[PDB]
């Protein structure tokens, strides 16, 4: 395999009204129904899905039941009034995974050979986007366990429809078009440097969890590797850019010289109409 | 106030001080000056 | 004053702070501080351009160029000629051209001759130090010309009577860092040289503050321009 997804907020939209069928009743755990999908290349696509009953006991997390004759009942409905449709995964409000959710994937990878996941969140505030791809597939282990079948975080995009939002940007009412050049650059300020490296503070928590913790799988793999693709930049004390700041002075170059020349035309816009019409306005008044 | 008696009684003003040298002196100035080379 | 200078919130009628700004920049003049007086007086010039025909123009820039003859340079001042200032010589045509000469003989023939009407100048601190502004001119005028110079040259070139007299002026010029030159001295050598990076590098990108600050300063005038109707 999956190169990513194309996921519309129609179908989160499809988990949402759902949440409300079983949020007033006696929600056990979370829901669990189909993901419909539309793949065609090595990207994904979703237009539609639908859901189903399920009820799970946590003794063993192996009591777990979806119903695959209304399953594919309703998925006759839906492939016979769209033939491009077809089942790609499930989803799971519950942001957090567990162990039966393996159970679930490869008890319905019988259908089609893929069956992507998604995790969701009916109250979200601090992810980025809710949508999440992982594909139950195999690195054996170094060691080569039994068939430690895992799951691998395929990336994961909203998608977009010409015409879609005709709904959306209507009902929400509250966008403020075209943010450049007012507190949109210093809203991703705040939310990337506090919001990036609080993550970086949660890895560098793991990295403890590591120091007291964390012999599971120390991932002396992809950790220090990836981390080395961050270690392009040693950026230490004594800070040891002198190859960048005539760099920096060739970036600050340019554009401080369209600051001066072309906002000192700014003052030759501002100034010409600004004391025409002033003084229309101040000796023409009477 | 400013009167009190007065009422009954890229140009030259860039260049007359050098324009001054070009007013009295070296008139053929590299022509006897230029001469230099062949009359010395 | 200087306890408590107080100035307008708005400027006046442009003929009484025009007048003004040559008032306390012409006291700036006998304070000699040469950075204000230059912008504040050539403010009270240009913004003063009624008068009348016989002058109080000529007068207004005639007693206003005399500490700008003192900053070591001039310009060859304005840029408009009068003849009734021909007739009546007052801001000193041949003197500013002994000025940018580097002439003394006639130099002091001009002060020594028309002192009567250096009596109508009132100021003579000019001489005191225009005198050596004669001698910086010709300094200025040789070491600006020159990549190296030494006091064999320039020092009884210009019969400053020995190399140490040359060595005190450009004590002086490096002193008003006038001059990147430097002296070796063992042989007598003003072993001088021209400084590096004229390359808008780094100077004129500081400079659009000043140009830009000055810009936005004028885009907020227009503001508060376009606030009174």
């Amino acid at each position: 395999a999956v190169q990513k997804v194309v996921v519309h907020p129609l179908v989160l939209l499809s988990v949402v009204d759902h949440f409300n069928r079983i949020g007033k009743v006696g929600n056990q755990k979370r829901v669990v129904g189909v993901l419909l999908g539309s793949w065609q290349k090595k990207v994904l696509d979703v237009s539609n899905s639908f859901a189903v009953p399920f009820d799970e006991d946590d003794k063993d997390d192996s009591v777990w039941f979806l119903d695959h004759d209304y399953l594919e009942n309703m998925y006759g409905m839906f492939k016979k009034v769209n033939a491009r449709e077809r089942i790609v995964g499930w989803y799971h409000t519950g942001p957090k995974l567990h162990k039966n959710d393996i159970a679930i994937n490869e008890l319905m990878k019988r259908y089609c050979p893929n069956s992507v996941l998604v995790i969701i969140d009916v109250k979200p505030k601090d992810l980025g986007l809710p949508t999440e791809a992982y594909i139950s597939v195999e690195e054996v282990h170094d060691d080569g366990t039994p068939t430690s079948k895992t799951f691998e975080h395929v990336t994961s995009e909203i998608g977009a429809e010409e015409a879609e939002e005709v709904g959306v940007e209507h009902l929400l009412r509250d966008i403020k078009d075209t943010t450049v050049g007012t507190l949109s650059q210093r809203i991703t300020n705040q939310v990337h440097g506090l919001k990036g490296l609080n993550s970086k503070l949660l890895d560098i928590r793991s990295y403890l969890e590591k120091v007291a913790t964390g012999k599971l799988p120390i991932n002396h793999q992809i950790i220090y590797q990836l981390q080395d693709v961050f270690n392009l930049l040693p950026d230490v004390s004594l800070q040891e850019f002198v190859k960048a700041f005539y760099l920096k002075t060739n970036d600050q170059m340019v554009v401080v010289y369209l600051a001066s020349l072309i906002r000192s035309v700014v003052a030759l816009h501002n100034l010409i109409n600004n004391k025409i019409a002033n003084r229309d306005a101040e000796k023409k008044e009477g | 106030m400013s009167e009190k008696k007065q009422p009954v009684d890229e140009d030259n003003w860039d260049d007359d001080n050098v324009e001054d040298d070009f007013s009295n002196q070296l008139r053929a100035e590299l022509e006897k000056h230029g001469y230099k080379m062949e009359t010395s | 004053k200087l306890v408590s200078k107080s100035v307008f919130p708005e400027q006046a009628n442009n003929n009484e702070w025009a007048r003004y700004l040559y008032y306390t920049g012409r006291i700036k003049a006998i304070q000699l501080e040469y950075s204000e007086a230059r912008r504040t007086m050539t403010n009270a010039l240009r913004k003063a351009p009624q008068h009348t025909a016989v002058g109080f123009k000529q007068t207004v820039h005639k007693l206003l160029i005399v500490v700008e003859l003192l900053l070591g340079e001039i310009p060859d001042r304005l840029q408009f000629r009068q003849p009734s200032l021909k007739r009546s010589l007052m801001p000193y045509f041949l003197l500013t051209q002994a000025v940018r000469t580097g002439n003394l003989a006639k130099f002091n023939q001009v002060l020594d001759q028309f002192g009567e009407k250096f009596q109508a100048d009132g100021t003579y601190t000019l001489i005191i130090r225009l005198r050596h502004n004669v001698i910086k001119t010709g300094v200025r005028m040789i070491s600006l010309s020159y990549s190296r110079i030494s006091l064999a040259d320039i020092a009884q070139k210009l019969q400053l009577d020995s190399p140490e007299d040359a060595e005190f002026i450009v004590a002086k010029a490096i002193r008003d860092g006038v001059i990147e030159a430097s002296i070796n001295h063992e042989k007598g050598y003003v072993q001088s040289k021209e400084m590096i990076d004229i390359y808008s590098t780094r100077e004129p990108q500081l400079a659009f503050h000043q140009r830009i600050s000055f810009c936005l300063d004028i885009h907020n005038m227009s503001v508060k321009a376009m606030r009174f109707p």
